[PDB]
């Protein structure tokens, strides 16, 4: 119970190649969020015409 | 309005001597009327209108009063590796039910 | 045997001068 | 000139705890009469009254 | 007499009245659990033999 | 359950990069522009029967 | 949603090694000196400790243990509703299907932590050699900072920043230049650390302040729906919602600073200097130059949260297995976990 | 002897001890190298990696950073001057790459 | 009988009860967690718990 | 986790080992004769039969 | 009411003494066996627990903690509005200005206590070696003598 | 567990847990002052919620 | 109000290792707002407040 | 460090062990009792009471 | 078949051993050095619809 | 994160 | 006590003496 | 080539039994 290996396999594959290269076989396709959603960089709108 | 005393039946805590220390203990209790109430006709008590609710559950315990010198001698000889307690399940079983 | 029950490292004893229970370990 | 303090007696230091308390191996657990049993492996025992009192 | 070659007793620490706050069996070590093979009886309890011998010295 | 659009309009902290305070404790991987979870979803196609 | 399984097969892909160099290989690996050895990538003893709703502190107690071959603590905060129970197959109370940060590493509450205390024997601070500006305790961030102990434009402590940089890349004594991309991974601290700040109107300096609540705020009137994504309603009229900070009637305002780390677990090495020096640390071997068992008590401080939360502390250890095959169709192993128990343990 | 008492356990289980290429039989070592280009056996074994335990670092009675208040201040109209009297303790060394 | 050398003399309760430290009520189950504590120099048997 | 398996783990779990009063220390045996007349310590340790 | 400071100035008084007497003293107190030591008059961990309005009980739970070198407890009752927080230098909710019985020993609610129960491990009543005439608890006060108690 | 009397207004309970709180203050060189602060059962890292 | 960390950029003491002893370190700073700030239109910030 | 995890420094802070006339240097003790009518320094040194 | 396309797993193995030399130690994502513009992995996109 | 050094013999 | 007059110690500071260099 | 150069013809010599190559 005090072993965790599901978590530890995600850490293994961040230490071996990129996690942003998707592989549909073993279903690697890391969760992400867009950093323009979470952090909001409101810089107005380019209405000028 | 009922008041009942209900034992543990699990075989690793059946007759264990639990030595000094603090221990979490947690157990679940069913509330399904069919499961916990027997009938003489074997109706469906869920359909019939049997209902139950648990109000207040406490855990009783009783300590033997023992001289502290002799109960720390005992503790010493049960905290040791070769003085491990061991139990059997009365019916040791692998339960396989086949249609 | 057929269903387990084999247990017990006990005999019990009572020292003489009456039966006087507890020897309190030897 | 000047000197420094008188000898002190008390508990042992932490650097010298390691050397005074190398782990012990008891090879015939709880064999023989009580009175040769280690009662100093009990963290409630006092050996200058030979009683175990924890106020519990 | 001899009941195993047992695990050492690790002494605790305290802010010193002159006690070592008792000792207790080492349970941050194997060598007394299960699951391996019967050819490791002199490959895993030779380890436990070696640990104890280093301790006496 | 519908939110007011005036709560987060387009005038919110205008001129700065700030994550909203009631969005810091919200899970950001429970978002539909999670492109990892979009990939897995559409790798099984758009039916509810796969 | 329902899912069922019909047919599960197992596929084995065999290298077609030559017959008589495969028998050489076999003979070699039946030796008990050539027995294979593996370790868990994150060697861990994993513990979850509830945080009640709006609790500000969670003490940890641990009984005396021989801490031989111990390595740093690592910790993160989870949510009770988002974490399923482990050790028991099927959790009936788990009614969430979003990302499980426990098992996916999608942490995001690391920015609520506020202090960590480490104590051995309940009387000696582990940061007790006065290694830190605040002598006892690491502080993760500062609330009420007048002594300027914060790194650039966030609440994070200078002491904390130093520890983290040392933990994940070994830099602090040669400056704080950016790590190389090789050693700065997707889950590394540096990559995911984002400072931020805004200035927002107060009431203790601004004297024309009115606290207008959302209903009575209006801005963009006659062109947007009223408190709903409905059709437009109202009239064009002056706005009255936000307060200027441009230059024409720019109001007095107070800075709010914070940071976010997501996909990062906080980490404190168990090393006398927090830089890494190979897997077995120098304080794991100092419990062989300090044979004994000590109590480990810790204290944490977190932001209140209305939701119930969990404290997830990875105690880093060595999970290591040695797998031998002595004979054909025989496989066996001896497994060892060092400072946390090596077997029997938790079910 | 006088060695650590967890040393036999560690040596066995590859937490400490010698590299698996001194621990392994010599014939296996050359087998692995030969077939390294199509059948790796390197990840089937562990190398012990171990910190120095002495002469490296002593954190006794030392902070890992200091703060130094100004001892000069000039608050001119276009410039500001500040002096600091640094104290580099005995048996310490400073790197100026971490002065800011 | 033994001369009181097998029994306490520093006062301890025979009979005790541990109130819940958590209770969860559900639609088909109940979960009750307790802290079962044994004071120093006391022997507890799990046969006498109920 | 440790060596006991096959015949070795039937002597560790007391399926086929020695006496129940030979696993134990001689002092715990003697204290489970002295006090087992009012407080049975026995019946909590396996005895094998073959 | 408003307070200004102009001039916050520091003063010191030195005992004049010979510069051989002075320099002897310095060398004596630069040895670490001649380290000076000081302790608080009230050396205590100070913890405030709310009492809801119209409450009749306050439970306290403290984690498992070593109690080596532990002395007594003391207790008194304060009020919410008459106590500021010292942990935050900001404190806008303090509308009182009378005598603050937290920072000055001007307690006056020590007759509003009825009992206190002390236990270790939730199963040991601490002065319950029958010491008290009512063993399991102290009672600060009671109504009805009940045989002259 | 303390049994208080009802009060119309909100009240606080002030519990003092008496400890040793001792500071070693000594100067081993010119312009060098150091101190060690020990507090016994409640240390400076140990506190209740 | 701002809080910033400013490195030493001078190529003789920015990577120097400095041994025991006491040193006098001084460096002067610039409060001209056309040299410490940047603008997006390049408009003078001393004809502005 | 991992070796310090106890306090024999519960006598370094003088709440047990020696009184101040035994842990002070003999030269300080002489100085102290020859200057006390015009410059007291007996309040700077803890005495344990046990 | 290989997950969520028509491609056979026999075929997939052959093309992974010819463009990267992997498949006997398991299938893994190539390095950027290994697979480029005109290599298998970067250009292989599974898809499905209902 | 980053756990363990190179655990492969240098060939 | 009922005293309104200090003592003198009747001895100067430091009994202990050092050599001329 | 606007550039630097540093002590580099000597390397981390450490064994897989110690991250520090000793000094006499």
């Amino acid at each position: 119970q005090d072993r965790n290996t599901e978590l530890s396999y995600q850490l293994l594959l961040d230490s071996l190649g990129d996690r942003t290269r998707y592989f549909s076989m073993w279903n690697q396709a890391v969760d992400s969020y867009d950093p323009d959603v979470r952090i909001i960089e409101n810089h107005g709108v380019e209405d000028e015409l | 309005p009922f008041h009942i005393q209900v034992p543990q039946k699990f075989f690793a805590i059946k007759s264990l001597l639990l030595l000094p220390g603090s221990y979490t203990y947690e157990w679940n209790f069913r509330k399904d009327v069919n499961m916990i109430l027997q009938s003489s006709l074997g109706n469906d008590l869920r359909t019939d209108g049997a209902s139950i609710s648990f109000t207040s559950i406490n855990l009783y315990a009783t300590f033997f009063p023992m001289a502290h010198n002799t109960a720390s001698t005992l503790e010493a000889m049960l905290r040791n590796d070769t003085n491990d307690q061991s139990f059997n399940d009365y019916l040791s079983a692998a339960n396989m039910l086949y249609p | 045997d057929i269903n387990f029950s084999s247990l017990a490292p006990r005999h019990g004893t009572r020292p003489f001068m009456g039966t006087w229970s507890d020897i309190g370990t030897s | 000139e000047s000197s420094s303090s008188q000898p002190r007696s008390g508990g042992i230091g932490t650097l010298q705890f390691v050397e005074e308390f190398t782990p012990s191996v008891y090879f015939n657990p709880f064999s023989g009469s009580p009175g040769h049993y280690p009662d100093e492996f009990i963290p409630n025992f006092d050996a200058i009254s030979e009683s175990v009192d924890g106020y519990d | 007499m001899s009941k195993e070659i047992p695990t050492p007793y690790m002494w605790s620490y305290q802010p010193q009245m002159g006690l070592a706050a008792g000792a207790a069996q080492d349970y941050s070590t194997r060598m007394n659990w299960l699951s391996a093979g019967p050819a490791m009886i002199s490959r895993v309890n030779d380890i436990r033999a070696h640990r104890n011998q280093i301790l006496l010295e | 359950r519908v939110v007011p659009p005036s709560l987060v309009d387009a005038y919110i902290n205008i001129g700065a990069r700030w994550s909203l305070d009631p969005m810091d404790n919200v899970n950001p991987f429970n978002h539909h522009r999670n492109a990892g979870l979009r990939y897995r979803s559409m790798l099984l196609g758009n039916g509810r029967y796969v | 949603a329902s899912i069922s399984f019909t047919s599960i097969n197992l596929y084995a892909t065999f290298f077609p090694m030559a017959h008589n160099t495969a028998s050489t290989l076999e003979a070699m690996l039946r030796n008990d000196t050539n027995d294979q050895s593996f370790n868990d990538y994150l060697s861990a003893a994993n513990m979850l400790y509830p945080i009640p709703a709006n609790a500000t502190n969670v003490p940890i107690s641990i009984p005396s243990r021989n801490w031989a071959a111990f390595r740093g603590w690592s910790f993160t905060r989870l949510k009770t509703k988002e974490t399923p129970s482990l050790g028991s197959g099927f959790d009936p109370y788990f009614v969430y299907s979003g990302s499980i940060p426990y098992l996916d590493g999608t942490f995001y509450l690391n920015h609520t932590f506020k202090k960590v205390s480490i104590t051995f024997d309940s009387s000696v601070s582990w940061p007790g050699n006065d290694r830190l500006l605040t002598p006892n305790e690491f502080e993760i961030k500062r609330t009420v900072d007048g002594e300027g102990y914060n790194v650039a434009q966030c609440n994070m402590t200078k002491d904390w920043f130093l520890v983290q940089m040392l933990a994940h890349y070994n830099i602090g004594y040669q400056g704080f230049y950016v790590p190389e991309g090789y050693k700065d991974r997707m889950y590394s601290f540096f990559r995911n650390f984002q400072p931020m700040s805004r200035q927002v109107v107060d009431e203790v300096n601004y004297k024309d302040y009115q606290a207008v609540t959302l209903a009575y705020q209006h801005n963009n009137s006659g062109f947007v729906g009223y408190l709903a994504p409905t059709m437009r309603q109202g009239q064009p009229y002056p706005a009255n919602y936000p307060y200027p900070l441009i230059g024409k009637s720019a109001v007095t305002s107070v800075t709010q600073k914070k940071f976010l780390c997501d996909r990062v677990m906080w980490r404190i090495p168990f090393s006398s200097n927090f830089m890494s020096m190979g897997a077995l640390t120098d304080l794991g071997q100092n419990m062989l130059y300090a044979n004994s068992a000590h109590a480990l008590d810790m204290n944490f401080e977190v932001d209140p949260m209305d939701e119930s939360t969990l404290l997830y502390v990875v105690f880093e250890v060595f999970d290591v297995v040695r797998v031998h095959q002595p004979h054909r169709g025989v496989i066996e192993a001896v497994y060892l976990r060092t400072p946390f128990s090596a077997g029997n343990a938790t079910t | 002897m006088a060695t650590p008492s967890m040393l036999p356990q560690w040596a066995y289980m590859h937490i400490a001890g010698q590299d698996a290429s001194e621990y392994l039989s010599p014939g296996l070592v050359q087998f692995a190298r030969a077939t390294d280009t199509y059948f790796s056996l390197g990840n089937k074994f562990r190398n012990p990696t171990v910190a120095p335990t002495h002469d490296v670092t002593t954190d006794r009675s030392q902070r890992l950073t200091l703060r130094f208040v100004p001892v000069d201040r000039e608050d001119n109209t276009y410039s500001y001057k500040v002096r600091y009297t640094l104290a580099v303790g005995d048996n310490r060394v400073l790197d100026m790459a971490s002065t800011y």
